[PDB]
């Protein structure tokens, strides 16, 4: 089991930033992080979420992708284990 | 503004969900999401989630609910606008 993701951040000025994962239930991984929205010309790319904690398997949710823009946003911290 | 929410969920049995939220973008709106979690007890929970939507000022969000334990659950829905 996992928990849920993160929403993915929509295209902007600033592209919005991804929505953190879910942490897992007990017993369940965590949710990954959204990806960051993308920017309209000039404006910048939203960040990736974090990637939920576990819910004490060691798996965490991954990080998620930074949105391209001027500048591009950064991916998201992985989960914790 | 607008955009965030998500989040919730937690618990155990059962518990889980929560999620959604997020949207917003564009002319603000959306967020909203979360709940769901709950269980604990006999079990059940989980549900919530849903919100988002928005971004063109048609208003978004809301959903949530869910949690509770037996049991429980539902809720989610709302979004668009």
């Amino acid at each position: 089991c996992k928990g849920a993701d993160g929403a993915h951040g929509v295209x902007g000025c600033p592209g919005t930033a991804g929505a953190a994962g879910s942490v897992g239930g007990p017993g369940c991984d965590g949710g990954h992080g959204g990806n960051g929205g993308n920017g309209n010309p000039g404006c910048a790319g939203g960040v990736g979420g974090a990637g939920g904690a576990s819910g004490g398997t060691g798996v965490g949710g991954r990080g998620g992708k930074g949105g391209s823009g001027t500048p591009k946003g950064a991916d998201g911290a992985p989960g914790a284990p | 503004x607008x955009g965030x929410x998500g989040x919730x969920g937690x618990x155990g049995x059962x518990g889980x969900x929560g999620x959604x939220g997020x949207x917003g973008g564009x002319g603000x709106x959306g967020g909203x999401g979360g709940x769901g979690g709950x269980g604990x007890x006999g079990x059940x929970g989980g549900x919530g989630g849903x919100g988002g939507x928005x971004g063109g000022x048609g208003x978004g969000g809301x959903g949530g609910x869910g949690g509770x334990g037996x049991x429980x659950g539902x809720x989610g829905x709302x979004g668009x606008x």
